[PDB]
């Protein structure tokens, strides 16, 4: 689901850090899929989640 | 003669749908495949409706007109509204485009399933019956009714619809769903002739269309 | 109980290995499933349609040949 | 030259036929080889030659 | 010091007709045309009735079996593919067991293929004679020796034609395997026919359309009680139901979903940098072959049991193998095994029968799952699809797993392929049992076979394209 | 550190750790051999996370 | 045997079976 920065500004600090601590696990599982060998549908989601983490940490700061 | 009468009935049933499709600009949007998808959704909903009726409702053995049965059928007609909502949500575009695509596809699918086979077999028969012409007009009334229902479902599904308008929309949807049951009960009660029944259905559909159009215009202007 | 253990241990290993296989299986994406289903449906429709027509054509032929 | 171009299809067909005959004769000689060890060595060489041709074709296509 | 079995069969092989392999690689469109022509011929043979059958309303013991075997009763395809499947099963099992050592030489391979064909033809002759002598078409004395000989010759020629058509498709004139195409077409035709048949069957109350959809429309049009007519169409006891059709559709979707399950192993070209492929180990690694082998074995057991019961009534071994009774319970006559092993092997007709005879249902389920798993494991070893063989194929294709030597690839493949085979066979058996209990039109085995065959044909089509 | 690694596998994977042996590869990255407690099974905690 | 001969043999067999049915009907009638 497209994580836009607009609907991130109303949420609470811990309702943001739970999203962060979920996206980082989705990264770890994608950097694992990359080395075990996975479908490009998964490999291409790395650029999507690294930037979702970027959006989250941006709204947090 | 039989072929000429069948051709006249088929033309009367089919050409209004084509005219609506061309005039509404759906052809410009290449909506034909979306209309086909809507018709497939109609077929799925009608199959689910038949399965629901058979599974949950035993046939009443009373000879007298089955008021409960007709009321139950009208209650099941809500599934058609749910299907129209699903089609509109699936289809992207302006509200008018969604309403017209849903209404046209649903009405065309109903026309094909319910009237073409009777037109093909019956209207080609030796005996002349007004019923085939009445059914061809009834398809056009159904098309208008579906346009009204789709517009009502779109209005209710609008996030911005004011609470004051919301009860009016719900009432209009209730009347649209129960229109068939009310018309059948009224025709049975008054022993109305087939032409009078068709006229009454046309009048009721026209009044529903006018009220829905007025509410739609008010809702659009309130946000314009 | 040794005979029971002898039967249970291979089955227990097989269950564990089956769980491992299922865990590593990639479940089909909805788009992949839809593509496969559409292709299979087309093949089924074509073969069933051809068979149905051939049978229908033969039935009158088979009623003249055998019926009489 | 124009005539040769006109006749070009016939020459390719004849060349393909002569290769089919040569390949058929090679298979027949392999079939006719009495010694199983000789037959296996010839067959393995023929298959490997085909494999080399296939790899070369795949490299040219790439 | 055993004289080679292939050498013993070599003089007979010369008489066998063998299709010449194409000198030139056939164009894809031409292959499609050949496949269509062969399928059309097969369907026509499936529809042409045998000459001289006396019209006996005798029970069909094999009705479930015929759909799997692509056989139609009273037609040139009465034997269907059963002799060819049986000969393939026997010859492959003998090779796997090493009772017959097949040399790597082409002469030995050609002899092996000829022997398998010869066994198929011998089985076809034996089965045709057996069917004529068993009275399936009427009493042999009443039919007369000339008619019995004519029927036997016709069945033999039909089987030979089917065998040649299958050889033609396998040799690369057409797409895929003729046996697979014939089975898939037969199942698809049977399901479509039951769904849309316009034939009317005179049930005692009334004339009823056989086709579930046509009957539903006719009943809805003709009956004042539309809801009751719809309910009758959904739960008809004597004819294919709409509910059965829905169950078939549900099974078909479920089977496709399970078919999609795969384990992707990352493979890289060793020679060329950056080429990433996945080697898919499918959940149904062994394909429909475990089902086909199990069904062929059960079919042969039923045929032998029915012959032994017909010819040697009251012998203890015959009763143990199977006792057959023709149950005309308000339906077309069906011969059911009421005792013996065949009874346990037979599928229960309904949940009601499962409730009445729980032991039979449990034994049938256990037998189907165990046999499918066993056949899948044996098949991988016989087929040359073992992890070692796959690794050899990858080495030949110059595909190497990243960070792993070719020897390592064998170990990694050997971790998954045996488990995948056995679990897939168990899952296939479970799906078959579930579909049979659900009463899916065309049989649970048939639906599974059709779905998987269609999927493998689609994969072949995409790969060639 | 070997301490940060130990306490970072005991957070992402919830597995007590026997010892950690690090080494910096010629590539530049720091490979780390983590040896699990006696009862915990590596083959079955790599089975979980994906590598198997 | 060529594929075209195999097809011809199959068609001839089918035609022969039809002819046998026709002859049987004529003999019965």
């Amino acid at each position: 689901a497209k994580i836009k920065a607009r609907d991130l500004r109303g949420k609470k600090k811990e309702e943001l850090l739970k999203q962060l601590d979920d996206l980082k696990v989705e990264l770890s599982q994608l950097r694992v899929a990359k080395v075990t060998g996975g479908a490009a549908s998964k490999l291409s989601k790395i650029r999507v989640v690294r930037k979702s983490i970027a959006r989250v940490l941006t709204v947090i700061n | 003669m039989t072929l000429f009468h069948f051709g006249n009935c088929f033309a009367l049933a089919y050409f209004p749908y084509f005219i609506t499709y061309k005039c509404s600009g759906l052809s410009e949007y290449n909506a034909f495949w979306k209309c086909v998808q809507a018709g497939v959704t109609y077929l799925f909903v009608q199959l689910c409706k038949m399965l629901f009726l058979a599974t949950f409702f035993p046939t009443w053995e009373g000879g007298i007109y089955d008021f409960i049965g007709e009321f139950m059928k009208a209650s099941v007609d809500v599934a058609d509204l749910i299907g129209l909502n699903l089609v509109m949500s699936r289809n992207a575009g302006k509200g008018e485009y969604k309403i017209m695509v849903a209404a046209l596809g649903w009405a065309t699918a109903e026309l094909i399933m319910s009237r073409c086979i009777p037109l093909w077999v019956g209207a080609r028969g030796i005996e002349f019956d007004w019923k085939y012409i009445q059914m061809s007009i009834d398809s056009n009334i159904s098309l208008v009714h579906y346009i009204v229902a789709s517009a009502q479902v779109w209005m209710i599904t609008r996030y911005d619809l004011y609470h004051t308008f919301r009860p009016a929309v719900l009432l209009l949807m209730f009347l649209s769903v129960y229109k068939a049951f009310v018309m059948e009960t009224f025709v049975h009660l008054c022993s109305l002739g087939s032409w009078t029944a068709l006229l009454a259905r046309a009048v009721v559909t026209g009044l529903l269309a006018l009220s829905t159009l007025a509410l739609y215009v008010a809702v659009v202007n309130v946000h314009s | 109980m040794d005979q029971v253990m002898q039967f249970v241990e291979p089955s227990r290993q097989f269950v564990k290995d089956s769980i491992r296989l299922v865990k590593r299986c990639t479940k089909p994406d909805r788009k992949e499933f839809q593509k496969i289903a559409m292709a299979t449906a087309i093949g089924f429709a074509i073969m069933g349609f051809i068979g149905f027509f051939v049978k229908l054509i033969h039935i009158p032929i088979n009623n003249i040949i055998v019926g009489g | 030259e124009n005539f040769l171009k006109l006749t070009h299809v016939q020459r390719q067909e004849a060349a393909q036929s002569r290769r089919e005959e040569k390949k058929r004769a090679e298979k027949e000689r392999i079939m006719n080889e009495e010694d199983p060890e000789k037959q296996r060595r010839l067959e393995e060489a023929a298959l490997r030659r085909e494999q080399k041709k296939l790899e070369k074709k795949q490299m040219k296509m790439k | 010091m055993a004289i080679k079995f292939l050498e013993v069969i070599k003089p007979f092989c010369v008489i066998l007709p063998e299709i010449q392999k194409p000198e030139r690689k056939i164009q894809f469109k031409e292959k499609v045309l050949w496949t269509a022509i062969t399928l059309f011929i097969f369907l026509v043979c499936c529809q042409i009735p045998l000459f001289g059958i006396m019209s006996s309303d005798s029970a069909d013991p094999f009705y479930w079996m015929r759909v799997i075997l692509a056989s139609n009763r009273g037609t040139l395809m009465e034997l269907g593919i059963s002799p060819i499947v049986t000969s393939g099963l026997i010859m492959q099992l003998l090779a796997g067991a090493k009772i017959i050592e097949v040399g790597d030489t082409p002469k030995d391979r050609a002899l092996f293929n000829g022997a398998q064909k010869l066994f198929g033809m011998i089985i076809t002759i034996g089965q045709s004679i057996v069917y004529v002598m068993t009275g399936m078409y009427g009493d042999p004395s009443e039919m007369g020796a000339g008619i019995c000989l004519l029927i036997t010759i016709q069945l033999f020629v039909a089987g030979l034609i089917v065998l040649l058509l299958d050889e033609l498709l396998q040799k690369g004139y057409g797409l895929g395997s003729g046996i697979s195409l014939f089975i898939a077409t037969n199942i698809c035709e049977t399901i479509v026919w039951k769904a849309f048949s316009p034939t009317t069957v005179n049930t005692g109350r009334g004339m009823e359309f056989e086709g579930a959809i046509i009957a539903l429309f006719h009943l809805l049009a003709t009956r004042t009680d539309k809801v009751r007519a719809l309910r009758e169409a959904f739960y008809r006891q004597n004819l294919p139901n709409l509910m059965n059709l829905i169950a078939t559709i549900f099974v078909f979707a479920v089977v496709i979903y399970f078919q999609g399950f795969r384990v992707d192993l990352p493979i890289k070209s060793a020679r060329y940098r950056g080429q990433y492929n996945t080697y898919p180990i499918k959940l149904f690694y062994t394909s429909n072959i475990p089902i086909i082998l199990q069904s062929a074995l059960v079919s042969n057991l039923y045929v032998i049991s029915q012959m032994l019961s017909a010819r040697f009534s009251g012998n203890l071994l015959v009763s143990l193998l199977g006792t057959w009774s023709d149950t005309s319970s308000g339906g077309p006559a069906r011969a059911y095994p009421v005792g013996g092993l065949c009874h346990y092997l037979s599928p229960p007709e309904s949940f009601g029968s499962v409730l009445e005879d729980p032991v039979h249902a449990v034994v049938y389920i256990v037998f189907m799952l165990g046999s499918c798993a066993f056949f899948s494991k044996t098949w991988i070893e016989v087929s040359g699809s073992s992890a070692k063989d796959v690794a050899k194929q990858l080495k030949e294709q110059q595909m190497v797993m990243r960070g792993h030597r070719e020897t390592s690839m064998v170990h990694e493949l050997n971790r998954y392929i045996p488990t995948a085979a056995a679990f897939g066979g168990l899952c296939i058996g479970a799906l078959s049992v579930l579909a049979d209990f659900l009463g899916a039109i065309g049989s649970g085995t048939g639906i599974l076979l059709a779905v998987t065959i269609i999927y493998q044909y689609f994969e072949i089509f995409v790969k060639e394209q | 550190n070997k301490h940060q690694i130990k306490q970072a596998v005991k957070k992402l994977y919830d597995i007590d750790v026997a010892k950690v042996n690090t080494l910096i590869r010629p590539d530049g990255e720091k490979k780390a051999y983590v040896r699990l407690a006696p009862d915990y099974d590596a083959l079955d905690v790599a089975n979980k996370i994906g590598i198997i | 045997v060529g594929p075209v001969p195999v097809l011809v043999m199959s068609l001839l067999f089918i035609a022969s079976v039809f002819m046998l049915h026709i002859w049987g009907k004529y003999t019965r009638s």
